[PDB]
């Protein structure tokens, strides 16, 4: 069923799983137009896949070309997130294809059971986590990549660099959320902390900076810290 | 005009003939119903005055044979059965309404009731969805399970009414997943009209006689089923416009006969509110949604 913090450890067994985020498929700006309308204007979004066991992303980019010419883009936003899923999944090994796939939106399950039909054993599922995974679009190397693209494509990415030689996967999945979650509450001062000390630098092949076992410590606390004082400047604690 | 005598009444029971119903008591010299109307379908059920469990009955037709009800007091049911002797039926029924023992179908000159709500049902399309070969009638009862439920357990004693799964294969073509889902034109007209009921007239048989089986004898399956085939038409961008003038006519007829105090189990509010104002159709149901309005808003 549901997917909660009662069966958290779930997530790092070894039945093949995917979690789902449609959050950044149809992104737009709004603006005024010169009769003094509102209009939108799309841009590139991205399908978020993640494997929470191995860190493998499957970031589907999502080109302006697609919406061209449609109609009630929030809907078929859903539907094309649940048909590129599906197509992602045909195009896997069978050994590959995972057994669950967990949607971070209730409003995906329908669109998912019915591009899957063909699957009936795979298991879609929703969670009552509340990811951070919207802001992956504040790594800046994948933010590059979806703004760059001229055309639908696919890029495959580790989120987890190469962390999971040094940690479990519980532990990659957790540095992985708190990262985000400080990145969704105030991007500035999460990519401060991130970036302010030179001697420490991103790999050509890594999305985060490379450090130490006891680096990755203090930068976890400094990353506490920001979502506690977010906190109290939010509610005025 | 036909008569459906019994035997006798052995055990008090309240007998309902199509929308009528009155009580026998025990051992009352009771044989039977008279004046049944010839041309439709009919009904005639049971729930025992000691043990209100399985209401109980019988869809027969009096064209196609001469039956009859006596009770078994083995398996302590009424019974419908055949009577393959004509001259001695004819007799029997003959004392029985010299006599004045039976009760005479009650209906009003003015009154299409019945047939308003059993234009469509044939007995020969009954006889397919309840599978028992050997009797020209068909029983029925509040436990029986339709294939749908039994696949979600004995097969000979089931409601084999048509599937319908908004998802499932059937219902979605592959690359047609968003339009599919979102308007069941393509699953209704295709695949349910074209492809298994052949037309509209047997369609809505089924759509009326789940309904009736759901009223007379509270069957569940019935209900849902009833449920399912309004759902998959008030779901299509495109039905044809007779379709959903006649579906009008039948659903205001079911929602007037409806117990007033069995409507919180009869009526599924998710279907309803969705039909009447959410729906492709929301503004083709005026009848129905006037009467839903007056007799049921709390529903909506
Ligand atoms: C052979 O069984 C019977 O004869 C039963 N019976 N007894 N009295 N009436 C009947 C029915 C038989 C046909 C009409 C009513």
């Amino acid at each position: 069923g549901a997917m909660n913090s009662s069966n958290y450890a779930e997530l790092f067994n070894n039945d093949i799983k995917l979690f789902v985020d449609d959050t950044n498929v149809y992104r737009v700006t709004v603006h005024k137009t010169f009769e003094g309308n509102v209009a939108t204007k799309a841009i590139n979004g991205c399908i978020f896949t993640l494997n929470p066991k191995t860190g493998h992303l499957f970031l589907k980019i999502i080109h302006t070309s697609v919406w061209a010419g449609q109609k009630r883009l929030s809907q078929l936003a859903k539907w094309k997130t649940a048909e590129e899923v599906s197509a992602l999944v045909r195009s896997l090994p069978k050994e590959e294809q995972p057994k669950q796939i967990i949607v971070t939106r209730k409003a995906m399950l329908d669109p998912l059971e019915v591009h899957m039909l063909d699957f009936p054993n795979i298991a879609i599922r929703p969670t009552e986590l509340r990811l951070p995974f919207s802001a992956a679009m504040s790594i800046d190397k994948l933010s590059d990549v979806v703004m760059k693209a001229t055309e639908p494509q696919m890029v495959l990415f580790n989120i987890y660099d190469d962390w999971l030689d040094r940690i479990s996967s519980y532990t990659a999945f957790s540095r992985l959320t708190l990262l985000l979650r400080a990145l969704k509450t105030n991007e500035e001062s999460a990519k401060m902390i991130l970036l302010s000390d030179p001697t420490i630098t991103i790999k050509s092949y890594h999305l985060w900076p490379s450090f130490t076992d006891e680096q990755w410590i203090t930068i976890e606390s400094q990353m506490r810290d920001l979502i506690l004082t977010e906190y109290g400047r939010k509610y005025n604690v | 005009m036909n008569t459906v005598p019994f035997t006798s009444a052995p055990i008090e029971v309240t007998i309902g003939i199509d929308q009528y119903s009155f009580n026998v008591k025990e051992n009352q010299p009771f044989h039977g119903i008279k004046d049944i109307p010839i041309g439709h379908v009919h009904v005639i059920h049971f729930q025992h005055a000691d043990n209100s469990s399985m209401r109980y009955g019988y869809w027969f037709d009096c064209r196609m044979g001469n039956f009859y009800i006596q009770y078994d007091p083995k398996d302590g049911l009424y019974k419908m059965m055949e009577e393959r002797d004509g001259a001695k039926f004819e007799n029997i029924v003959h004392n029985f309404k010299e006599r004045q023992m039976m009760v005479s179908y009650p209906k009003i000159d003015e009154d299409d009731t019945w047939y308003n709500l059993t234009e469509f049902v044939q007995m020969d399309k009954i006889r397919k969805i309840v599978r028992k070969d050997e009797n020209q009638f068909s029983y029925v009862d509040s436990s029986m399970t339709t294939v749908q439920e039994n696949e979600l357990s004995d097969p000979a004693h089931s409601l084999n009414y048509t599937v319908i799964n908004f998802k499932s294969r059937e219902a979605i073509r592959p690359g047609h997943e968003m339009e599919d889902f979102l308007d069941k034109s393509y699953y209704l007209n295709t695949v349910m009209l074209q492809g298994i009921f052949k037309n509209s007239s047997n369609y809505f048989g089924e759509l009326q006689f789940a309904f009736l089986n759901a009223m007379f004898f509270g069957n569940y399956g019935s209900s849902l089923q009833w449920h399912a085939m309004i759902e998959l038409i008030c779901s299509s961008a495109t039905v044809p416009k007779h379709m959903l003038d006649k579906l009008d006519e039948i659903l205001y007829y079911q929602i007037k006969t409806l117990p007033e105090q069995y409507s919180d189990i009869l009526l599924n509010e998710r279907v309803w509110n969705i039909c009447l104002y959410s729906s492709f159709q929301k503004n083709s149901l005026h009848n129905t949604e006037k009467i839903m309005e007056n007799k049921y808003p709390e529903l909506l």
